[PDB]
């Protein structure tokens, strides 16, 4: 149950981190910029665990692995 | 294929609309605010189709329907 409580907590943080950085790019691409968003986003990076952060980091590389015809020595 | 192209387009807009309004609440709750985010969010409301907008509006009510022991609708 403790594991699942962490799943919810980290998931919420991963979402908020993405939501901020996404919204920041949408502003910066629309001219006016609010660097205050980045401060909150960087706060999420520390909040997100080292294990959880690696999981999201390997995800794009993970998709590239299970995309080809082979799973690449062996 | 045209239908699916719209699915992608509207889905992206629904996400961006949510990402902005979510990030706006996180700033407004952290003191300093940026009403510029709302301008971009309101722009998504016009971009989102009338049919697509209704779909997301009925979703919470849809969950409440399929939650009970009975389907009140006979």
């Amino acid at each position: 149950r403790a594991y699942h409580r962490r799943v919810v907590a980290q998931s919420k943080l991963a979402r908020e981190r993405q939501q901020l950085r996404a919204a920041h790019d949408m502003l910066q691409g629309a001219g006016h910029e609010s660097a205050a968003l980045e401060t909150l986003a960087s706060e999420r990076d520390v909040s997100l665990g080292a294990v959880e952060r690696k999981l999201l980091a390997m995800w794009p590389q993970m998709q590239q692995a299970y995309s080809g015809d082979e799973y690449v020595e062996i | 294929r045209a239908y699916h192209r719209r699915v992608v387009a509207q889905s992206k807009l629904a996400r961006e609309r949510q990402q902005l309004r979510a990030a706006h609440d996180m700033l407004q709750g952290a003191g300093h605010e940026s009403a510029a985010l709302e301008t971009l969010a309101s722009e998504r409301d016009v971009s989102l189709g009338a049919v697509e907008r209704k779909l997301l509006a009925m979703w919470p009510q849809m969950q409440q329907a399929y939650s009970g022991d009975e389907y009140v609708v006979i």
